[PDB]
RNA sequence: GGAU
C-alpha cells in the first residue's frame, strides 16, 4: 500500500482528536441548530442545558427517553470525552447512542428531538463516528430541512456516495436519486440489518414502513428488465418480507403484503416458494386489516403461478390454515363483491382442495362456482375430480347437484370429462 | 425529419 | 451454536435458484423470446426474384415459395440442409400468391393453388398434373384478376359433405367464391367501398358440424361478416375503432390458412383479430361496437403482412416499405419482444412470412429472394 | 452435408433403414433395396435424437441420446420395447450377437442386455478409457470373450477379467469405423481421415494402411477380406480388391461415381 | 502444487509464477498429491514418491 | 380427445395482466405523507390491477 | 409549466365560457389541475446533474504470514 | 352529442378523412385545436374539421363561432381516434385545419369536399 | 447438487466455501446462517466442475481449480461499511488466473525468433498464446470482430514477424469453412480481413511470404489465391492443381513459389513474373509440406509413408526417406 | 445488438 493510502487511514482514525485549534473549529462548528459562527462560540454547558430541557419534553411524550438522562444526558457526560476512553467503553458508548437514534426514529418532526440530538453531535461527534446509524435513521425525513442540515455536517460513507450531489445544496434530494441508493446491492442488505434491529425492538413506526415499502417496491420497477439481477434480489427481500410477517404489528405484516406482490408480478417464482409464501402470511395473521390485505395477496399470487399444478389443490396443511383463518363465509363475501380481483386460479385450487379434504363443504362448492366464473380448464379439472368423487364417495344430493350444475352450463364438456374418465 | 422529399414515417 | 412462520427463510436458504423453470412453462415468456437462426431455405437453389408468398405444407415437411420468376420452388425443410425436392416454372404466370391445400375429408388429396395478375388460376394436384381455372361463369365483370386469393373449407350441411372453396377479390367490394376442384361459381359476397382484405374463421356447431364465416373489411375500416353456409348472407356488422386506410385483416387462435386442420373435430374458433393499415397501427380484438384490446404503434409504415402463431400466442406484422420492419408481439400481453429482432438481424425488405404448423419455425422472405429461417426454442 | 443423418443395410442386404429430419423431429424409415414405403417412426420430441442404428435377425435397435435403447419392429411400425439404462447419458455405441447386447454411454460405462429376457445384466466402467465412441464385439465362437473399444486409439477388453488386453495406436481424429474383417485382422478408420488401418488382434502390428482418394464415411466388407467397399465423402465409392494379400500402403483399384445425364 | 499428467508443477500463490517442475515423468499417472513444507509426496500406481 | 387439444385450451384460457414497468410506482412518493397505509396497499393493488 | 398550464387553462375556459348547462363545481378544473400536478412531480423529479456512481476501488492485497499448528506434536 | 351540428355521415366522413390524409402528407394540414384556432385568426384555412366524440365537447365548440364569423366552412366527425389517425398522429385529434394554397396538388379534391360542407351547412 | 470440495477461511471472519460438480462455488456465513454469494460456472461442469477449492491459511484469498485446465484466484475485499462490517461483506473479486486449452492442441507454432511465446490452437475453438518462461503467462486471443460463439477450430496457420505492429501478421484455416481469418499478435485480437478461396472450396493450406505482406490460400478445388495482409485485397490467383492443395511456400527471395496437392504434382512458379517454371509428378499424393528458406530445400509427406526432399533451384528429388510404418503426422526442418 |  502507498504511504499516502496508509496515511489516510491514520487521518480517519484520528479524525476527532482535535490536535490543534483549526481541527477543533471544524468539529465544534458542526451544528444542527445554529450556524457555524455562533456554533463555535457556544459552550458544552450551554448546549447541555438546552439538551437537558429538550430531553425532558421528549420524556413527557414518551417515558423511554428518560433513561438516557441517566446515561447520555447526564451532567457528568459534559466531562466525558470519547478519545480518552478504551475500546470496551467505546463499544459500550456507541450502542447507547444507537438506541437513542432508534427511539428518536418517529420524532424528528418534533423540535425537541433536534435540540436533544445536538448534545450528541457536539459532545459525542455522532456525525463523524456513527455516521451510518444517524443517516439510516433519517432516510425518510429527506424532504425535511433537518436532513439537509445533516448532509452539510456529515461526511457521506461510501454507500451514500449518491447523496454527495445534494450536500450543501439548495434543492433537497429528489425521490429518484433514492432508488439508486437502494438499487445498490450492498446498501439493501446494510439497510436490511437496521430494519432487522427495529423489528426486534418493535421500534418500527408507520412513516418508516411506508417510506421503506415504496423504495424497495420501486427498485423492482426500475429493474424489471434485468432478470438476472432480480434473481439476486430474492434472497435479500423475501427474507425481509419474512421478518415483517413475523412481526406482531399489523403494519409490518401488510408492508410485507406490499413487498411480496410486486415481486410476484415482476418475476414469476416456483410454486413451492408461493405455498411457503402462503404459510408465513397466514401463520402470524391476526389483524382484520392484515386479514383483508392477505386475502387479496393470496389471490394475486395464485394468478402469477403459471406451471403444471397452477390450479392443483392446496396441500393438507395449507388448506387447514386457510379455512381456519378464512372461514368459507368470508371468501363467499370476497366473491360477492363486484370489484373482486381475478382469483379464478386460487378458487380452482381451493375448490379441488375442498373435494379431497372435506365432504361437508361440497354444497358450498356449488355456491363458489356460481359467484365467480372459472376458466374452461378450471371447470374441467373440477369436473375431472368430481367424477372421481362419485366413484369413491357416496352419491349425495349436493354431489349430484354439482353435476347437475355442470349439466346446465356447458353440457357437452361434461360428456368429454366423462368420456375421458369412464 | 426523414427527408428522403419527405419519407413516409409515422410520427411516434 | 447447535404453521411455522420461518418457512420462507428455509426455502430461500435451500435454493439459490428462484426462477421457475420455463421447460414446464407452456406459453412463451412475455418479453424474452428464445429464438435461434437456421440456414436459409433457398441456399440449395436461389430464387431470381423476390419471395412474394410462402406456405408450409400442413403435414409433410415441405415449404413452398413462388414469385415473379414464375416458378413454384418447393423445398424440404429440415433445418440443416434444406434441399429442393422440385420446382415448377409457369411461363407468363407471375406468382403473387401460392398455398398448400389438403382436403379436410380426403387426407390423401393434396393440391397447390397459385395465382397472379392474370385472369386465370393454376392448380397442381398431388410430369406435372396441372389445371387452369379461367372461367367465372358470367361474373367476369366483377373480377379483373385472380392475384389475391385464399382457400377455405366449406361444409355442405344439407348433405354434411365438406369441400374446399377458392375466394377471390372483386373490382368493387365483390368477393367471388369458386369450387376448389370443379371451379364452379358457387356464391358471391359484396361490400361497400373498395375491398382491401378478407379472412376466414371457423365456428364449430356440434360433432362433425362447423360453419365458415367470411370476414371482409373496407379501407375505411368497416367490417362485414358473411355466412357462406347460408348463401353468403350477412350475419353481423361492426367497425374497427380508429381505423382509416386499412390494409390487412387476420384471425388467430384457431384453424386458418396458416394452421389448417386434418379432421372435422380439429376445427377451432379464432379468439384474436388484427387489422393492419397504411400508417402502421395494428388494432387487436378479442373475438371471445367492439373495443380493441390494444393499439400497437411500433411499425411506422404500411402493414403488408399479419400472421398469428398456430396456437395464437405470437402475432407477426411486417411492412415492405422499409428494411427490417418486422416485429413479434407476445399475446395476450400485447407487448412487443425486445431481444429480437436486432440491428444486425438480416431481414431486408420483408415481403413474406410463414409459420410452420408445428416445430416453431419462422420463415421470412425478402425482396432479394432470400428465405431466412429461425427456430423458437420454446416450441 | 446429406439429409440422411444415419443409414444401415440389413445383414442380408435387401433392406436399408435411414433416419432423416422432418421439421425439428427425426423420422426413421425403411426401404427395400431390391426392386415406396410412406411409413416412418416419428420421434415425438425434438430433443430426442438417434445416435446409432442396427438390424437384428425384422426389428431394428436404435440408441437414443436420452440414455435408452428402442427396439423397433418395422412391420408393426411401433416400438416394441425400450431398454432403459439407469443413467441418462447418450449411447455412443452398441452391438449385437444373438441375445447379447453391449452398450456404452457418454459416461464411459459398459452395459450388457438380453433381448430374450429384457434385462440389464451388468454395468461397469474400465480405467484407461477416457472416451469410447466405438464398441464392437469380436466374433469368437458362440459367446463374447473380448470387446474392441476405440475413441482415439483402440483397445481390447476382456469380459471376465474386466481389464484391457492390448492397445493399438489409432488415428489422431476419433475413430469412425471399427469393423472386424476377419479373425486377427480388423479395419479402423476416423472421420476426416482418408486411410483405413488394418490391425492384427493377436500381434498388434499394422498389417496395411488402405488409401482412399478422399474422406471415408461408410465401410462394407465382402466375404472374408475378399473385398472392401468404402463410401467417400465426395460422393464416390472405392472398391479394394484383396487388401490382405508398397505392401504397407495400398490404393483403391476400382472407383464408382454417379452423374446425371445433364451433368 | 498441481498435477499435470505424469508430472507436477509448483506455483507461488502470491504471483502464481511457477517455481519447480518434476525432474522426471513418473511411470504412471499421479493419483494424489500431498505437500508438506519443502517436500511434496506424489502417489502413482503402487509407489509413492 | 387428445392431450394437445387440452394444452391449447390451457393456452386459450390464460388472460392478460398489466405488466409492471419502471415508471409505475414513482407517483407513490408524491402522495406518501399522511396516508393510511391500508389505503396505500389498496392503491398499489389498483395500479397493479 | 407555463405552457402546459396555459393549455389546460384554455381547456377549462372553453367549458366555463361556453357550456350551456355547466354545473357550478369546477370538476374539469379539478381533474385538469391533477394532470398538471402530475407533470410537475415527474418534471421536478428529473435531475439535471448526473448522479455519481458508487466507487469500488479494486485495491492491492499483500500476503501476510499466519502462524499454524504443527502436526509433529500430534506425533 | 346534440350540440355537435352538423355531423358528417358515414359516406361524407370518408372523403374528408381521405382529404386530410393527403393534406397531412403534403404539409397542408394543421393538427390541434389551438392551431385550428390560430389559423382562423390568420384566415388561411379552407375549412376546419372537428370530432363530435371529444369529452368535454365544449373544448372545440369555440371554433364554429370563429368559423361562422369568418365565413369558414366547418364539419363534425363522429370519432376522434379516426381523425388523428387520418391526420397521421399517434394521438387522438379533436380538430384540424387545411392550408389555403391555390397552388396545391390536391386542390380540386379540397375544393370538391368543401362543396359538400356548405351544403351540409 | 453434488459437493466436490470444502474449505474454511482462517482470517477471522465466519465463512464456509462449498464447491460442487456443477461448477458453482457457494459461501455460507454459518454464524449468521446465511449465504454470502455464489460464483456461477467458474469451472466447466462437463470437466467435473470444481475439483478443489481451498482458502489460504489466514487470508481472504481462495484458490480454485477444475478439470478444464484452469486455476483461478478470488479475493474478499474489506467491507465498504464503517460499521456492521460482518453484514457488509464485499462479494469475492477475481484476482488473477492461469489457464489453457480444455482439449489437446491441434496445431502449434513459434511466435518469435527469441522463443519467448507460443501460438496454440485446439479443438476447443480457441487460439491461445503461451509463455515459455517462468512467468507462466498465458492469454486467449480475443475473437471480438472489427466492424467494417467461437469460430471453428483451426486446421492450419502461418505467421510472419517482418511486419508485426503494422497490420495483421497471422492467418488461420477452419474446417468446413471457405475463407481464412486474419489474426494480429500485437493486438492479440482478430484481424479485420477475411480471405476467400473464390472457387467454392474449403481452405486447406495457408502460407505467407517472408516480408510478411502476401498471404497464400490453398483451396480444396485446386486454386491458389494470393491476398495482401494490410488491406486484405486479393491480388493474384494461380490455377494448376485439380485436387486439393496441401502445401504452399514462397522462398525467402519472393521469386520462386512452390505448391503441392492431393493430385500428386508439385508446381514450381515464378512469383515475380507469374509463370509456370516446371511441374513434377510424384508416385503418391502429397499430404504436407515444409520449406527451408535458408537452404531452399523442402520436404513432402507422401502417402507411400515416405518423406521426399526436393530442391527448388534445380527441380529434382534429392533425398527420399523410408521407414515409417504409418502416416507421418508432422515433420519440420532443423 | 453496434460504436465509444
Amino acid at each position: 500500500s502507498s504511504l499516502s493510502d496508509q496515511l489516510a487511514q491514520v487521518a480517519s482514525n484520528n479524525a476527532t482528536v482535535a490536535l490543534d485549534r483549526k481541527r477543533r473549529q471544524k468539529l465544534h462548528s458542526a451544528s444542527l441548530i445554529y450556524n457555524s459562527k455562533t456554533a463555535a462560540t457556544q459552550d458544552y454547558d450551554f448546549i447541555f442545558e438546552n439538551a437537558s430541557k429538550a430531553l425532558e419534553e421528549l420524556s413527557q411524550i414518551e417515558p423511554k427517553f428518560a433513561i438516557f438522562s441517566r446515561t447520555l444526558f447526564s451532567e457528568s457526560s459534559i466531562s466525558l470525552d470519547r478519545n480518552v476512553q478504551t475500546k470496551e467503553e467505546i463499544k459500550d458508548l456507541d450502542n447507547a447512542i444507537n438506541a437513542y437514534l432508534l427511539l428518536a426514529s418517529s420524532k424528528w418532526y418534533l423540535a425537541p428531538t433536534l435540540h436533544a440530538t445536538e448534545w450528541l453531535v457536539r459532545r459525542f461527534q455522532i456525525h463523524v463516528k456513527n455516521t451510518e446509524m444517524l443517516l439510516l435513521s433519517t432516510l425518510n425525513y429527506y424532504q425535511t430541512p433537518v436532513f439537509k442540515r445533516i448532509l452539510s455536517i456529515i461526511k457521506l460513507p461510501p454507500l451514500f456516495n449518491c447523496l454527495s450531489n445534494f450536500v450543501r445544496s439548495e434543492k433537497p434530494p429528489t425521490a429518484l436519486t433514492m432508488i439508486k441508493l437502494f438499487n445498490d446491492m450492498d446498501f439493501l442488505k446494510l439497510y436490511t440489518s437496521y430494519l432487522d434491529q427495529c423489528i426486534k425492538h418493535n421500534a418500527t413506526y408507520t412513516n418508516q414502513l411506508l417510506f421503506t415499502t415504496c423504495c424497495f417496491i420501486n427498485v423492482v420497477a426500475f429493474n424489471s428488465n434485468n432478470d438476472e439481477k432480480l434473481n439476486q434480489l430474492v434472497p435479500i427481500l423475501l427474507e425481509i418480507s419474512a421478518k415483517l410477517l413475523a412481526s406482531k404489528s399489523k403494519d409490518c405484516q401488510i408492508a410485507a403484503h406490499t413487498i411480496l406482490v410486486v415481486f410476484a408480478t415482476a418475476l414469476p417464482l416456483k410454486k413451492t416458494i408461493i405455498l411457503a409464501a402462503m404459510e408465513t402470511i397466514l401463520s402470524n395473521l391476526d389483524a382484520k386489516e392484515a386479514k383483508h390485505s392477505a386475502l387479496l395477496t393470496i389471490c394475486k399470487l395464485f394468478q402469477t403461478l403459471k406451471g403444471q399444478g397452477n390450479v392443483d389443490q392446496l396441500p393438507s396443511k395449507i388448506f387447514k390454515l386457510f379455512d381456519s383463518k378464512f372461514d368459507t363465509v368470508s371468501i363467499l363475501t370476497f366473491l360477492d363483491k363486484e370489484d373482486k380481483p381475478v382469483c379464478d386460479k386460487f378458487i380452482t385450487s381451493y375448490t379441488r382442495s375442498i373435494a379431497r379434504y372435506d365432504r361437508s363443504k361440497l354444497n358450498i362448492i356449488l355456491s363458489l362456482l356460481k359467484k365467480i366464473r372459472l376458466e374452461r380448464y378450471e371447470v374441467r379439472l373440477i369436473i375431472t375430480d368430481l367424477i372421481y368423487l362419485s366413484e369413491i364417495l357416496e352419491d349425495k344430493s349436493q354431489l349430484v347437484e354439482l353435476f347437475e350444475y355442470f349439466i346446465s352450463i356447458n353440457e357437452d364438456l361434461v360428456l368429454k370429462c366423462l368420456k375421458s374418465l369412464g | 425529419g426523414s427527408k428522403k422529399k419527405w419519407k413516409k414515417q409515422r410520427k411516434r | 451454536d447447535e404453521g411455522d412462520i420461518n418457512a420462507l427463510t428455509k426455502i430461500l436458504s435451500t435454493t439459490y435458484n428462484y426462477k421457475d423453470t420455463l421447460s414446464n412453462s407452456k406459453l412463451l415468456p412475455p418479453k424474452k423470446l428464445d429464438i435461434v437462426r437456421l440456414k436459409d431455405a433457398n441456399a440449395s437453389h436461389p430464387s431470381h426474384s423476390a419471395i412474394q408468398s410462402l406456405s408450409f405444407h400442413p403435414s409433410k415437411p415441405l415449404l413452398l415459395t413462388g414469385g415473379y420468376d414464375k416458378t413454384l420452388r418447393i423445398y424440404h425443410i429440415d433445418g440443416k440442409t434444406n434441399h429442393l425436392v422440385t420446382s415448377l416454372h409457369l411461363v407468363g404466370s407471375p406468382i403473387q400468391t401460392c398455398t398448400f391445400y389438403t382436403s379436410l375429408s380426403n387426407q390423401n388429396q393434396q393440391n397447390i393453388f397459385t395465382a397472379g395478375r392474370r385472369r386465370y388460376m393454376h392448380s397442381w394436384d398431388l410430369t406435372a398434373k396441372i389445371e387452369k381455372f379461367s372461367r367465372l361463369y358470367g361474373h367476369e365483370s366483377t373480377q379483373r384478376s385472380f392475384e389475391n386469393f385464399k382457400v377455405a373449407h366449406l361444409q355442405n350441411s344439407q348433405t354434411n359433405s365438406v369441400h374446399g372453396i377458392v375466394l377471390l377479390q372483386g373490382n368493387n367490394g365483390w368477393i367471388n367464391i369458386l369450387h376448389s376442384t370443379s371451379g364452379l361459381w358457387l356464391m358471391g359476397c359484396k361490400i361497400e367501398g373498395v375491398i382491401t382484405d378478407f379472412c376466414i374463421d371457423y365456428q364449430p356447431i356440434s360433432r362433425g358440424k362447423f360453419r365458415t364465416i367470411l370476414i371482409a373489411v373496407n379501407a375505411y375500416g368497416e367490417v362485414w361478416e358473411f355466412d357462406l353456409n347460408k348463401n353468403g348472407h350477412v350475419i353481423r356488422r361492426w367497425k374497427d375503432q380508429g381505423g382509416v386506410g386499412i390494409t390487412k385483416i387476420q384471425v388467430g387462435g384457431g384453424t386458418t390458412t396458416t394452421c389448417p386442420a386434418l379432421q372435422i373435430s380439429k376445427i377451432k374458433q379464432n379468439r384474436w383479430l388484427a387489422v393492419g393499415s397504411e400508417s402502421g397501427f395494428v388494432n387487436l380484438y378479442d373475438r371471445n361496437t367492439p373495443t380493441p384490446v390494444a393499439a400497437l404503434d411500433q411499425l411506422t409504415t404500411t402493414i403488408s403482412n399479419l400472421q398469428f402463431s398456430p396456437d395464437g400466442q405470437i402475432l407477426c406484422m411486417a411492412s415492405r416499405a422499409v428494411k427490417d420492419a418486422l416485429r413479434l408481439v407476445h399475446l395476450p400481453s400485447c407487448s412487443v419482444f425486445s431481444n429480437w429482432p436486432t440491428s444486425g438481424t438480416p431481414l431486408g425488405k420483408v415481403t413474406s412470412v410463414a409459420f410452420s404448423p408445428s416445430g416453431g419455425l419462422l420463415a421470412v422472405g425478402n425482396e432479394q429472394g432470400k428465405v431466412r429461417l429461425w427456430k423458437l426454442n420454446h416450441y | 452435408d446429406s439429409p440422411v443423418l444415419q443409414s444401415a443395410y440389413d445383414p442380408s442386404g435387401q433392406y436399408l433403414c435411414y433416419v432423416t429430419v422432418a421439421l425439428d423431429k427425426q423420422r426413421v424409415g425403411v426401404q427395400p433395396t431390391q426392386r415406396w414405403n410412406e411409413n416412418f417412426l416419428y420421434l415425438e420430441d425434438s430433443k430426442l435424437k438417434v445416435t446409432c442404428l442396427k438390424w437384428v435377425n425384422v426389428a431394428i435397435i436404435l440408441g437414443m441420446n436420452n440414455g435408452e435403447i428402442w427396439l423397433y419392429s418395422v412391420l408393426a411400425n411401433e416400438v416394441t420395447y425400450k431398454f432403459t439404462t439407469g443413467n441418462s447419458y447418450e449411447i455412443k455405441d452398441i452391438d449385437l450377437m444373438g441375445n447379447q447386447l453391449w452398450c456404452i454411454d457418454s459416461s464411459d460405462a459398459f452395459y450388457q442386455f438380453d433381448l430374450l429376457q429384457f434385462k440389464l445384466l451388468q454395468h461397469f466402467r474400465i480405467n484407461n478409457c477416457v472416451q469410447l465412441n466405438k464398441l464392437t464385439i469380436v466374433p469368437a465362437g458362440d459367446s463374447v470373450a473380448q470387446l474392441l473399444v476405440a475413441s482415439h486409439s483402440i483397445s481390447l477388453i476382456d469380459i471376465e477379467e474386466k481389464k484391457v488386453v492390448m492397445t493399438f495406436p489409432g488415428h489422431v481424429s476419433p475413430v469412425s469405423t471399427l469393423q472386424v474383417i476377419t479373425n486377427e485382422f480388423f479395419i479402423s478408420g476416423a472421420e476426416g481421415d482418408r486411410f483405413l488401418n488394418v490391425y492384427d488382434i493377436h500381434s498388434g502390428m499394422t498389417k496395411c494402411v488402405l488409401v482412399a482418394e478422399s474422406d471415408i464415411k461408410e465401410l462394407s466388407h465382402s466375404g472374408q477380406a475378399d473385398s472392401i467397399a468404402v463410401t467417400t465423402e465426395d460422393g464416390s465409392l472405392e472398391i479394394f480388391v484383396d487388401p490382405l494379400v508398397g505392401n504397407k500402403s495400398k490404393k483403391s483399384s476400382k472407383k464408382i461415381q454417379i452423374v446425371s445425364k445433364d451433368g | 502444487v498441481t498435477c499435470v499428467g505424469k508430472t507436477f508443477q509448483i506455483y507461488d500463490a502470491n504471483t502464481l509464477h511457477l517455481l519447480f517442475v518434476s525432474e522426471k515423468e513418473t511411470p504412471s499417472s499421479i493419483v494424489a498429491l500431498s505437500a508438506h513444507f519443502h517436500y511434496v509426496y506424489a502417489a502413482y500406481e503402487n509407489k509413492v514418491g | 380427445e387428445d392431450e394437445e387439444d387440452i394444452a391449447l385450451e390451457f393456452i386459450n384460457g390464460e388472460k392478460k395482466d398489466k405488466l409492471v414497468n419502471m415508471n409505475s410506482f414513482t407517483s407513490m412518493f408524491d402522495n406518501i405523507q399522511n396516508v393510511q397505509m391500508d389505503t396505500f396497499f389498496d392503491r398499489v393493488m389498483k395500479v397493479l390491477t | 409549466i407555463a405552457r402546459v398550464l396555459a393549455a389546460k387553462a384554455a381547456v377549462s375556459l372553453r367549458y366555463d365560457a361556453l357550456a350551456e348547462d355547466r354545473d357550478d363545481s369546477g370538476d374539469i378544473g379539478l381533474e385538469s389541475r391533477a394532470k398538471v400536478e402530475n407533470r410537475l412531480s415527474q418534471l421536478e423529479g428529473r435531475d439535471l446533474r448526473t448522479t455519481p456512481k458508487v466507487v469500488r476501488e479494486a485495491k492491492k492485497v499483500e500476503m501476510t504470514e499466519a502462524r499454524a499448528y504443527n502436526a509433529d506434536a500430534d506425533t | 352529442n346534440p350540440k355537435a351540428f352538423p355531423l358528417a355521415d358515414a359516406a361524407l366522413t370518408q372523403q374528408i378523412l381521405d382529404v386530410v390524409q393527403q393534406a397531412a402528407n403534403l404539409r397542408q394540414l394543421k393538427k390541434g385545436a389551438n392551431e385550428a384556432t390560430k389559423t382562423l385568426n390568420r384566415g388561411i384555412s379552407e375549412f376546419i374539421i372537428m370530432a363530435a366524440d371529444c369529452e368535454p365537447i365544449e373544448i372545440l365548440l369555440h371554433l364554429p363561432l370563429l368559423c361562422e364569423d369568418k365565413n369558414v366552412p366547418y364539419v363534425f366527425v363522429p370519432s376522434r381516434v379516426a381523425l388523428g389517425r387520418a391526420c397521421g398522429v399517434s394521438r387522438p385529434v379533436i380538430a384540424a385545419s387545411i392550408t389555403t394554397n391555390d397552388a396545391s396538388a390536391i386542390k380540386t379534391q379540397i375544393y370538391a369536399v368543401k362543396d359538400k360542407i356548405e351544403t351540409l351547412l | 447438487s453434488r459437493i466436490s470440495s470444502l474449505s474454511f477461511r482462517t482470517d477471522g471472519s465466519s465463512h464456509l466455501s462449498v464447491g460442487t460438480s456443477s461448477g458453482d462455488l457457494i459461501f455460507y456465513d454459518l454464524d449468521r446462517r446465511s449465504r454470502i454469494h455464489v460464483l456461477k460456472n467458474i469451472h466447466r461442469e462437463s470437466y467435473g466442475g470444481v475439483t478443489q477449492a481451498t482458502f489460504l491459511n489466514g487470508q481472504p484469498i481462495i484458490v480454485t481449480s477444475g478439470g478444464d485446465n484452469s486455476l483461478k484466484e478470488y479475493v474478499f475485499d474489506p467491507s465498504l461499511s464503517q460499521g456492521s462490517g460482518d453484514v457488509v461483506v464485499q462479494p469475492p473479486r477475481y484476482l488473477r488466473s492461469r489457464g489453457g486449452h480444455s482439449q489437446p492442441p491441434s496445431y502449434i507454432a513459434f511466435a518469435d525468433s527469441q522463443s519467448h511465446f507460443m501460438l496454440s490452437a485446439s479443438k476447443d475453438r480457441s487460439l491461445w498464446s503461451f509463455s515459455l518462461r517462468k512467468d507462466a503467462q498465458s492469454q486467449e486471443m480475443s475473437q471480438r470482430l472489427h466492424k467494417k460463439s467461437k469460430f471453428p477450430e483451426i486446421v492450419a496457420l502461418a505467421i510472419e514477424n517482418a511486419r508485426i505492429g503494422e497490420w495483421e501478421n497471422i492467418i488461420t484455416a477452419h474446417k468446413d469453412e471457405k475463407f481464412a481469418r486474419t489474426w494480429d499478435m500485437r493486438n492479440k485480437r482478430v484481424g479485420r480481413w477475411t480471405f476467400d478461396t473464390t472457387d467454392d472450396g474449403f481452405v486447406k493450406s495457408v502460407a505467407m511470404s517472408q516480408c510478411g505482406n502476401f498471404g497464400f490460400i490453398g483451396s480444396s478445388n485446386g486454386s491458389i489465391t494470393i491476398y495482401n495482409m494490410q488491406s486484405g485485397i486479393l491480388r493474384k490467383k494461380y490455377k494448376l492443381h485439380k485436387r486439393a492443395v496441401t502445401g504452399i511456400s514462397l522462398d525467402g527471395m519472393n521469386r520462386k513459389m512452390v505448391s503441392c496437392g492431393l493430385d500428386g504434382i508439385v508446381g514450381f512458379y515464378d512469383f515475380n513474373k507469374s509463370t509456370l517454371l516446371g511441374k513434377l509428378k510424384l508416385d503418391a499424393p502429397i499430404t504436407a509440406m515444409v520449406y527451408h528458406r535458408s537452404s531452399d530445400l523442402f520436404a513432402l509427406a507422401l502417402d507411400d509413408l515416405s518423406i521426399v526432399v526436393i530442391d527448388a533451384v534445380t527441380q529434382r528429388v534429392v533425398r527420399q526417406l523410408w521407414g515409417h510404418s504409418n502416416r507421418i503426422t508432422a515433420f519440420d526442418f532443423s
